[PDB]
């Protein structure tokens, strides 16, 4: 569901909500398969949110989320990715240098439609 | 913590060669005026993988 608001609601209302749940996704970001898939959730929404345009906290968060993929069950490999796709997003504007470090008739014709009140 | 900066301030002369005069005040006077930085970068140096870290932490 998330991400297609995500990635099409308005941009200015991306700014009140992502600031609105800045410090209410910091701590959460950091059985064990509910934490995991909170964190892919995370990734998957935190990436697009970056996407448009860079409060004070906002420098840090970044490497939190680099050494989420380093990582050295599938649902592991399913959380690499989402780390990493995260950091793909992110790194756009940060590193943007190299080194990423990896009418009538119609009216009618409605009128009726009313009428008929079906379509 | 402190070094030839004094030397240089105090050491003022016959720091360089000195068997022939006239090219031996020229060479001592060339290494009281020592040879004015240049960058390197992160991943560079000791703790090479903070220094990328120092460039994410300011959005202010």
């Amino acid at each position: 569901s998330l991400l297609t608001l995500l990635w099409h609601c308005s941009l200015d209302a991306l700014r009140e909500f992502f600031s609105t749940i800045v410090v209410d996704a910091i701590d959460v970001l950091k059985t064990f398969d509910t934490q995991i898939t909170k964190k892919m959730g995370y990734y998957k929404i935190l990436d697009v949110m970056y996407s448009r345009l860079p409060n004070e906290l906002t420098k840090t968060l970044i490497k939190l989320c680099y050494d989420a993929f380093t990582e050295n069950l599938e649902r592991r490999r399913l959380y690499h990715c989402a780390a990493y796709n995260c950091a793909i997003s992110v790194i756009c504007c940060v590193f943007n240098e190299l080194k990423f470090y990896q009418s009538t008739l119609s009216e009618e014709m409605s009128q009726f439609d009313f009428s008929t009140g079906v379509q | 913590n402190h070094f030839w900066e004094i030397v240089v301030q105090d050491g003022i002369t016959l720091i360089t060669k000195e068997e022939a005069s006239g090219s031996s005040v020229t060479a001592e006077e060339a290494k009281k005026f020592l040879a004015k930085d240049k960058p390197s970068g992160d991943t560079a140096a000791v703790f090479e993988e903070g220094g990328d870290v120092d460039d994410l932490l300011d959005m202010i």
